[PDB]
């Protein structure tokens, strides 16, 4: 549950 | 004379397990109840890792409590080329990540609460808060206004 995709 | 095509609306969150599935299911049922047929609803998660999973328990429980079906709804990644007529994000990180993932996005991108009189701008993530009721209330505060906006913007029949 992380904001990895797109950062 | 109305536009006689379908239009696609996608709700987008991080995991595509809590917020956007809840919104998708509510929106689909609301359109059915309002006898509106030319809007197709979708959802995506910018960061969904395990794909093809059902919604979070908290979202299933809220939807079940209110007799809102979610048959077949499973987690789907916001793809490098994903685009829809209307994209409705939950929070600012979702907006930012959508635009980074697909800088060529052509659809109209909004936050859910732009369609709400609530003071809040972003829908908090109940993966952490466990506040699924609060999310439900936020979607209900926006849902008919969002529908009305799309029907008028896309020149659809009601």
């Amino acid at each position: 549950h992380h904001h990895h995709h797109g950062s | 004379a109305y536009f006689q095509g379908m239009v696609d609306v996608a709700f987008v969150c991080l995991g595509n397990i809590c917020r956007s599935p809840m919104a998708e299911a509510i929106m689909r049922q609301r359109l059915k109840d309002r006898n509106i047929h030319d809007i197709k609803v979708h959802s995506r998660g910018t960061g969904s890792w395990n794909l093809g999973e059902p919604p979070h328990e908290g979202t299933q429980k809220i939807l079940n409590k209110h007799n809102i079906p979610f048959d077949g709804m499973i987690s789907e990644l916001f793809e490098a080329t994903d685009d829809f007529d209307y994209i409705v994000a939950m929070d600012q990180s979702n907006v930012d990540n959508i635009k980074s993932i697909n800088p060529n996005l052509k659809g109209q991108l909004f936050k859910l609460l732009e369609f709400s009189n609530m003071e809040e701008s972003d829908v908090p993530d109940p993966y952490y808060t466990n506040n699924f009721e609060g999310v439900y209330d936020m979607v209900l505060s926006s849902c008919d206004n969002l529908i009305d906006y799309i029907v008028k913007d896309a020149n659809l029949k009601g």
